């Protein structure tokens, strides 16, 4: 119990302190390949639809 | 290239040929029963012309036997895992720390092991007491100016230990 | 810089009027304090160099080499007992004072503003090393080694003085700034070619290159550990330092005239890495290793890329540390068994369990282990020389393969597999030898964390 | 912080996932447990440390320089003119290397943000990268290690004289 | 009877040098780590203010970290 | 993103603590194989999670920090990423090596040099993990020669035996 | 006096010091200058670092 | 503490005295002593041995140095640094040497010849091109957004 | 003394057989398709994997039943070519350590 | 049924099929006996210098010291410059050097001519 | 197959060389047969970050498969029928490519032997 306590709490705390403040105050740092968005979705942030695809036929 | 003699013998050379060919036939021939058949065939082939009273015909058959053996050997023979070239072959040479050491310890570690170091002290006194006169007299008494052999004589005079015994007795256990 | 010159003087009568069995502690303590004070130098910033007089000034090339000298002094002054601890008090004090005086002329030489002053303190560095290796060489050809050392290094180094006097009285003074800020191109005549050949050939003798390298291995296998480590590290890297400074003049003709030295250095780097693969005499392997790596340094200096100069100074400092340490392990094994050979002293994995770590770690810093400084230097030299020509990287990688081969053979020869079981005199490892190993390795790893120091002028 | 106009960032595009079927969602429970076990205490620690910082107030300023005139206005030898000239040029060289570093970091960030379609919305930054690096290849490249400033002006004169001969042939 | 004496060469000097090495590095490893941590958690680094009008800074007050 | 980057960095950082355990040891352990096995198990059980997030959303990322020798127009930091390959490979390697920790508790039980063995093998895992996470090509070269030399040592484990060091 | 006051204090001294060879100053000055030259139309790093008004070529 | 006259200046001549001295000095039989000869490549008068001597010396004789195959008084053949086990094994091979190199070079030549015959004669399934919708997938190639709209279409078949 | 009454051995083998039965499918199914799967093969191009493995099993089982016999045939040097690790290790490891070091003693050393 | 076993410089002739071992002279018997005598005397002297409990250091093998001083210092005498030695010296010392020097001249002249024309791929070739 | 044997043993002409496929022009026997609908909405095809050499005909089924596979994740075996439909549409694409191949083959064989035997 004490092993899982120290090794999933203390390096997690040290790294997650390290990655917020120092790391994301350096500007060009951790960067993510963007989530793909699909024509039936709606954007969670602002809120607007994405137009669906047209008719299917000749399959 | 042997300690006791200079040349092997004729019979010793035929005998080494027989052991090497029988071992290579072991390695060649799995399932052990066709092996046993072929081994008795080889034993019969030696029996058919074992009783020839010549000597130059004996070395003739020996030489052609080495030819027809070295034709038919096996590339990777099953050598045991203690022989040279084998699978282990001093696997545990990692741990053969020799016993001229173990005297260069700190005396606290010598205070951890009292009885073994006391008995090593009495063995070392037995080495030092019986070294000079007995061993050196038996080594400088019986040989000629040329020794001409490597077998050394036992201690049979009256008492104590054989000559030159220390680094033959006190060798590591070979499975430490 | 006078604050570094004068306590080096003051550390000399320390050794005389300290009493018996107290010269050692005082000299070691005070030279380590000098090492801290030396590390306080590292101020050098941006635009200019820093001037510690019209007499002394420091480029950022000279800073890590100067800290290397004042760091390698106490390490050596501890390294050089147990082969003179039984000798006399007066001869012991003379040896220690000789090392202090050699440090003094090395600081003189690394903070040399003027090239005339640089030449005088160059051969002033040359003077005490002959006395050291001849009086404590501990072999029978130490006379031959010291004499070849002397006449090679003079007879190469000597017309350099004539060329420097000619530059002195054709262009005014020889401060490095006024030699700089004024330097004009010198066209393809023949007198300019001989002036170039005089200066560059003097330092070619000092590095050495392949045609002049038998200078070195006698002066290492027939010398004590103090003269060996100072000789290798500080004298060869001082020669490289000098070539780096003097190559600012003679800009156009190096393209015309600098092809055969590149050639002799490359092919002799390959042949020297090949000759140190099959030899006995364990000390000599590190000597020819040093010849190979300084031939690589010479290729790096004579091509004139900023990548090449950064890789050159990194390779200088890393190889100085590695070769000095590996000399010291070789002397440790020689103090264990009075052999100097290689196929005799076998075993030593079973016995001496901790020494395997230092052998392995020094052999990997010689292997160009990738976060270490040695691979940083070799890698930038390979980048610059592949920019020089697209075909010469074969020789660099073949040097890399053979270097890994002989270094790791040197590891697995002496210290791998079976004690010869007739030795029975080797004692367990002292605290002194392992203290010396920890004083070698730990600055190299801590520079491997942050190597923005040791990259030179073109950072 | 940093200016958003020198290290640019496109606006965020984030969908709202509509779950078709109901297992449901192990990572949602796990990220709420992550928030409660990591996000609160590190925030409280940082807020405490920021109050201890803002008890007092340090300040560091940015070092700034002037414009010493030229190397084109210095004479034959005049070492106390060439000195200021070449140190001004060397500081321009350092800041111009870091301009190249900024543009190359922008190119890396355009690579990693835009995903598996590289050539959409990275044409402009690759264009300005080739522009500034064509300028660098023209201006600072083929001079070597013993640059002071004077080889750069010699390259300047030699290049514009060669292009003068080229446009005379083009006349 | 099952156990035997095993032979290992002289671990005492190994352990003595290792203990002295760790102790005489960590004698001023931990106090300097405590010192640098108490500095950059109880004194501040700096802020990025511009130079005020009609005022000069010295050769310090240009650097972020206060020990620097 | 907090969880994804933080859990990848703790999967890298859990393979440094047993090296601190042997360096700051000073009183020799007995359960050091148990310690290495349970920290490899914890490293796998924290390496399962961001891969699950990767398949569930997408969201690839790179991290890049602590630049050293930013000398010329280039600059190099400790820069490593997780993409499709770069984190679809890591749980497989950790899972395989945790099972090998089980089997090397058993098989190498009767040899008294087990602690240095698990030290070497853990360091080998660290180096190959650095090889499969990095995008800076020099860091790939670091992982390359590091796994080469740990391969040298683990092949030449049994000193003696000239076949092994050959 | 070789580890406890030399090695660790040297590590703290050259671990951080003023910005060696003017690196972070160069970072911040380049940030300001790229912001300026992008906000004022002209291309960042205009070539011909010496102004061709202030040059005099030898004629032909 | 060693005799100066246990080293080895000069070659074999003359025949009684120098050969007798070398046979007493190297612990060798007189007719087993052979200099190289003196072609002037150095070499002094160090003896010639049967030159292989290290995957021979069958390891059951139990001499002194076990992993070196020496016996403290053998003349130690001149190239011994190249001859230790872990350096070069000149064992008697199970087959030959010339027949081995003939089979190997013939097999490598055959494999590269068939690879060349493959590289001139490929296989392919009976299939046209991959038809891309928007101008051979233009604007997702290298670019030129308004320079070259290249008119190319595909037709249903 | 053949022994597997042993916790760690059976746990490790258990964990990896559970791995090599399920995790191949679990990994190989839920990944985004980063390529075009072919999926349109003729006959004897999809069947050919199982066809070749089955004919190989028949070939090896009849070689096994000839190993059950007793004839003792001499080798014909393809046995040697496949048995001696190929001639590449022996040939190259006796040439190139001999060539480089023969040119190291003569040219470089002496 | 035998391919006669041709030897080489790397495939050593084994101790079985010499076939000179099978027609024996008496002088070879004398030679083998005296060779056994030499090895027996050397092992006797070695074992008597080997088992002394008073001895501490190494055994000082004279053959190893003799081989080392034969290999390092006693190469330079004896030596005379022969036609073979001079030929092989100027071949291995100067030949490959002048070969790689010719190919570096060729590659550098091609590269500088090509960038004088300017048709290299130095569109951006920054880190030179 | 058999096409390979015919192309490497028979004549050089009537089996067409691949990767130089359009030899006769289009609309040779078409007239007015073309739809090429391409209903995939290229901007949203850019929006869903697809791999290159997938931006093709039958990619809307790939969009739908990706959408359902993302939107129902912890069902490991959720999307079967739409992935089947995408495989079916790529089967239609492969059939169309084979039709192009044997169209150019039959044109080349019949028309070129017509021309070069009645010329
Ligand atoms: C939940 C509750 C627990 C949460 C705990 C989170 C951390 C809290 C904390 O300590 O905050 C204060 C503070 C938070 O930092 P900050 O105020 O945001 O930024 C300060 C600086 O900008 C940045 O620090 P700096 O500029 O002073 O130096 C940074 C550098 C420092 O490294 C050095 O200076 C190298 C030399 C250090 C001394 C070595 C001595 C010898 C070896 C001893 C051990 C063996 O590297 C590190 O500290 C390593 C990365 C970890 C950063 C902190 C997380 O933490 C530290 O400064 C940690 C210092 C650690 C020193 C090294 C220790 C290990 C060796
Ligand atoms: C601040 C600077 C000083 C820090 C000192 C920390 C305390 C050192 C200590 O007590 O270590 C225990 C350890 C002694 O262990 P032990 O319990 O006495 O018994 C181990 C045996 O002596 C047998 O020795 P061993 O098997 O431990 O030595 C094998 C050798 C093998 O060398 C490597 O593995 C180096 C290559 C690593 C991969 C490169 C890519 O070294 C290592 O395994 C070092 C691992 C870390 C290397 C990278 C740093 O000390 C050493 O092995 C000596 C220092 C090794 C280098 C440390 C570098 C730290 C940075
Ligand atoms: C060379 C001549 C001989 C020199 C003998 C003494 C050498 C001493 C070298 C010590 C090097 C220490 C480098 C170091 O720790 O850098 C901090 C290193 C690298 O950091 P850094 O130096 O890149 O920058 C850190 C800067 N601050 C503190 C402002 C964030 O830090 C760590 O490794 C973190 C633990
Ligand atoms: C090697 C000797 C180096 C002598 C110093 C270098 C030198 O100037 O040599 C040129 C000297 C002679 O050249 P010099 O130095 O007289 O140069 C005269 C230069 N002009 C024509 C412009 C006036 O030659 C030698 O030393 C020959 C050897
Ligand atoms: C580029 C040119 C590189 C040249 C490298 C020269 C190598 C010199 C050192 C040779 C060496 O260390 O040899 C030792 C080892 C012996 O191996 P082996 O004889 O097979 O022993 C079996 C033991 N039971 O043998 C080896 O380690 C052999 C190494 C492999 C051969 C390398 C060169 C040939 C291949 C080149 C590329 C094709």
């Amino acid at each position: 119990s004490i092993f899982a306590f120290t090794h999933v709490l203390i390096p997690v705390w040290i790294i997650h302190y390290y990655l917020k403040y120092h790391v994301t105050t350096k500007p060009y740092t951790i960067v993510e390949k963007k989530p793909r968005i699909f024509p039936g979705d709606t954007i969670l942030e602002t809120g607007e639809v994405i137009p669906p695809m047209k008719e299917f036929p000749d399959q | 290239f042997l300690p006791s003699a200079a040349y092997l013998t004729h019979q010793q050379k035929v005998l080494q040929l027989y052991k090497r060919a029988l071992r290579h036939l072991e390695s060649r021939c799995v399932h052990r029963d066709k092996y046993r058949y072929f081994a008795c065939l080889l034993r019969a082939r030696f029996d058919e012309h074992k009783n020839e009273k010549d000597m130059v015909k004996a070395t003739q058959l020996l030489r052609e036997a080495e030819k027809e053996f070295w034709h038919g050997q096996h590339p990777q023979p099953y050598i045991f895992p203690e022989s040279p070239g084998g699978t282990s072959y001093e696997r545990y040479e990692c741990y053969k720390v020799p016993e001229w050491c173990l005297d260069d310890w700190h005396p606290s570690e010598k205070a951890m092991y009292p009885d073994y170091f006391a008995k090593r002290e009495q063995w070392k006194k037995l080495r030092r007491e019986s070294w000079e006169r007995e061993v050196k007299q038996l080594q400088e008494e019986t040989p000629v100016g040329g020794p001409r052999t490597e077998a050394l004589p036992p201690a049979r005079k009256q008492g104590d230990l054989p000559p030159l015994w220390w680094h033959i007795v006190t060798r590591p256990r070979e499975r430490p | 810089m006078l604050k570094y010159i004068i306590p080096t003087m003051m550390l000399m009568p320390l050794t005389w009027l300290s009493k018996n069995s107290m010269i050692w502690i005082n000299t070691t303590l005070h030279s380590l304090l000098i090492s801290l004070t030396s590390l306080l130098l590292l101020n050098q910033f941006g635009d200019n160099s820093l001037n510690f007089s019209l007499t002394f000034f420091s480029d950022s090339l000279s800073t890590p080499l100067l800290i290397l000298t004042m760091w390698l002094l106490p390490l050596m002054l501890m390294a050089s007992q147990h082969h003179l601890s039984k000798e006399n008090l007066a001869r012991k004090k003379l040896f220690i004072s000789m090392l202090i005086l050699l440090q003094l002329f090395l600081i003189m030489t690394f903070t040399a503003t003027e090239l005339i002053f640089f030449y005088i303190m160059f051969e002033a560095t040359l003077v005490p090393t002959l006395i050291i290796i001849t009086r404590w060489g501990n072999q029978t050809e130490r006379l031959n080694a010291g004499l070849y050392f002397l006449f090679y290094t003079l007879a190469g180094s000597l017309p350099l003085l004539v060329a420097l006097i000619y530059i002195q009285n054709t262009m005014g003074s020889l401060n490095f700034l006024i030699l700089q800020y004024w330097v004009q191109p010198m066209p393809n005549s023949w007198s300019n070619t001989f002036m170039w050949l005089a200066c560059m050939m003097a330092f070619m003798v000092k590095m050495p290159l392949y045609g002049l390298h038998l200078w070195l291995p006698k002066a290492h296998v027939e010398a004590p550990i103090a003269g060996s480590m100072v000789l290798a590290a500080i004298l060869l890297k001082l020669g490289g330092y000098g070539m780096m400074r003097i190559t600012l003049l003679l800009n156009p003709i190096t393209d015309f005239m600098a092809y055969p030295f590149i050639m002799l250095s490359l092919w002799g780097m390959i042949m020297t890495s090949s000759i140190c693969l099959r030899q006995t005499d364990l000390k000599s392997l590190i000597a020819y290793s040093s010849v190979s790596h300084m031939a690589l340094v010479i290729v790096a200096i004579l091509i004139q890329t900023p990548w090449s100069y950064m890789g050159a100074t990194a390779l200088m400092i890393a190889h100085g540390l590695t070769s000095s340490m590996l000399f010291c392990l070789a002397n440790s094994n020689y103090e264990r068994v009075h052999s100097r050979t290689m196929i005799l002293a076998r075993g030593l994995q079973t016995l001496l369990p901790l020494m395997a770590a230092w052998w392995l770690l020094a052999s990997l810093t010689n292997l160009a282990l990738p976060p270490s400084i040695n691979l940083i230097g070799e890698l930038f030299v390979v980048m610059s020389t592949f920019s020089w020509s697209n075909i010469t990287i074969i020789l660099m990688g073949l040097n890399m393969v053979i270097t890994a081969l002989y270094s790791l053979y040197m590891l697995i020869t002496t210290q791998r597999g079976k004690h010869t079981h007739h030795i029975n005199n080797i004692l367990p490892s002292f605290t002194r030898e392992n203290a010396l190993m920890s004083l070698h390795m730990l600055p190299l790893l801590l520079l491997s964390l942050n190597p923005k120091i040791i990259l030179g002028p073109l950072y | 912080s940093w200016d958003k106009d020198v290290y640019p960032e496109p606006p965020r595009r984030t969908p709202a996932p509509s779950p078709q079927t109901s297992l449901p969602n192990p990572i949602t429970y796990l990220t709420k447990a992550f928030d409660l076990l990591v996000d609160r205490p590190v925030t409280l620690v940082r807020e405490f440390i920021e109050r201890q910082h803002a008890k007092n107030k340090y300040y560091y300023y940015h070092r700034e320089f002037r414009r010493v005139p030229d190397i084109t206005e210095c004479h034959e030898k005049d070492v106390l003119c060439m000195f200021e000239a070449e140190m001004q040029w060397k500081r321009d060289y350092k800041v111009d290397q870091e301009i190249v570093n900024i543009i190359q970091e922008r190119l890396k960030a355009c690579q990693q943000r835009e995903g598996e379609s590289h050539r959409q919305n990275c044409a402009k930054e690759l264009q300005q990268f080739t522009q500034v690096v064509k300028a660098y290849q023209d201006r600072y490249h083929d001079l070597g290690a013993h640059y002071s400033a004077r080889k750069c002006l010699a390259k300047q004169k030699q290049r514009m004289l060669a292009e003068r001969k080229a446009t005379k042939e083009a006349a | 009877g099952k156990r035997l004496f095993i032979i290992k060469p002289s671990g005492f000097y190994d352990k003595r040098f290792l203990k002295l090495l760790r102790f005489y590095i960590l004698l001023t490893g931990i106090p300097v780590v405590i010192g640098i941590t108490l500095i950059n958690v109880f004194i501040g680094e700096a802020e990025l203010a511009e130079i005020p009008e009609g005022y000069v800074p010295e050769h310090w007050e240009y650097f972020k970290h206060p020990i620097s | 993103m907090n969880l994804f980057s933080s859990l990848t960095l703790v999967t890298l950082i859990l393979l440094t603590m047993p090296i601190a355990a042997i360096n700051f040891n000073t009183h020799k352990f007995t359960n050091y194989p148990l310690y290495v096995k349970t920290t490899i198990s914890c490293a796998f059980i924290t390496s399962m999670i961001p891969t699950m997030m990767f398949i569930h959303t997408g969201q690839e990322m790179i991290i890049s920090n602590w630049h050293w020798l930013t000398i010329q127009t280039l600059k190099l930091s400790l820069s490593f990423k997780m993409d499709f390959f770069s984190m679809m490979f890591v749980p497989v390697a950790l899972f395989v090596t945790w099972s090998i920790m089980e089997f090397s508790m058993w098989y190498m039980h009767s040899d008294p040099n087990i602690n240095q063995f698990f030290k070497y093998l853990l360091l080998f895992l660290i180096t190959m993990l650095i090889l499969v996470t990095a995008n800076n090509l020099f860091q790939l070269f670091i992982g390359w020669e590091g796994v080469g030399i740990m391969s040298f040592l683990l092949i030449g484990w049994w000193y003696g035996r000239t076949d092994a060091n050959t | 006096f070789g580890f406890s006051i030399v090695l660790v204090l040297g590590s703290t001294f050259v671990a951080y010091l003023p910005d060696y060879r003017m690196q972070e100053w160069a970072r911040r000055e380049a940030e300001r200058l790229v912001k300026y030259r992008e906000a004022h139309g002209l291309p960042l790093m205009e070539s011909n670092c010496f102004d061709p008004s202030k040059i005099q070529l030898p004629e032909d | 503490s060693h005799i100066t006259k246990d080293m080895l200046p000069g070659p074999y001549p003359k025949t009684p005295e120098e050969r007798a001295a070398a046979a007493k000095k190297y612990n060798m039989r007189v007719e087993d002593y052979e200099p190289y000869p003196d072609d002037g490549m150095g070499y002094g008068d160090y003896p010639k041995l049967p030159d292989r001597s290290q995957q021979e010396r069958d390891p059951w004789y139990d001499w002194d140095h076990p992993d070196l195959r020496l016996n403290w008084g053998e003349p130690m053949h001149w190239d011994l640094d190249m001859y230790i086990r872990n350096r070069v094994d000149t064992s008697p091979t199970p087959v030959n040497w010339n027949l081995m190199c003939k089979h190997l070079f013939g097999f490598v030549a055959f494999m590269l010849f068939m690879f060349w015959v493959g590289e001139t004669y490929p296989t392919y399934q009976p299939v046209g091109p991959k038809q891309y919708p928007y101008n051979n997938l233009y604007l997702e190639r290298g670019g030129d957004p308004n320079k070259e709209p290249e008119p190319v279409v595909h037709y249903e078949i | 003394n053949i022994n597997e009454n042993n916790p760690f051995l059976i746990n490790s083998i258990k964990r990896l057989l559970i791995g090599s039965l399920f995790a191949g499918f679990i990994i190989s199914n839920n990944i985004p398709p980063m390529t075009i799967p072919q999926m349109t093969m003729p006959h004897y191009l999809k069947m050919t994997a199982l066809t070749v493995t089955i004919l190989g099993f028949i070939l090896a089982l009849e070689i096994s039943n000839t190993t059950h016999y007793l004839k003792f045939n001499y080798p014909s040097n393809t046995f040697k070519f496949s048995n001696l690790l190929g001639y590449y290790p022996t040939i190259m490891h006796r040439l190139t350590p001999y060539m480089n070091l023969t040119m190291s003693q003569k040219s470089a050393s002496s | 049924s035998f391919p006669k076993y041709e030897p080489s410089r790397l495939a050593s002739l084994p101790t079985t099929l010499d076939p000179a071992e099978y027609d024996i002279s008496s002088e070879t018997r004398k030679a083998q006996a005296e060779r056994l005598a030499i090895r027996s005397r050397l092992k006797r002297e070695y074992q008597l210098q080997y088992n002394d409990p008073s001895r501490r250091g190494v055994v000082e093998d004279p053959a190893l010291i003799r081989w080392t001083c034969a290999r390092s210092a006693n190469v330079y005498p004896n030596f005379r410059p022969n036609t073979k030695t001079s030929l092989l010296g100027a071949l291995f010392g100067i030949g490959p050097l002048i070969f790689w020097y010719y190919v570096f001249k060729t590659d550098r002249d091609r590269k500088e001519k090509l960038i004088q024309e300017g048709k290299l791929d130095r569109t951006f070739n920054i880190s030179y | 197959g058999a096409h390979l044997a015919r192309r490497y043993l028979g004549d050089a002409s009537v089996e067409p060389e691949p990767l130089r496929m359009p030899t006769f022009p289009p609309d040779y026997g078409f007239p007015e047969r073309k739809e090429r609908e391409m209903v995939a909405t290229q901007q949203e095809m850019n929006d869903a970050q697809l791999v290159l050499q997938q931006r093709d005909y039958c990619a809307h089924y790939l969009i739908r498969f990706l959408k359902c596979k993302r939107d129902s994740f912890p069902n490991f075996l959720a999307c079967k029928h739409e992935q089947h439909d995408w495989d079916y549409c790529e089967h239609l694409d492969y059939v169309k490519r084979m039709k192009e191949f044997e169209r150019e083959r039959r044109l080349l064989q019949r028309k070129k032997r017509r021309e070069q035997r009645e010329a």
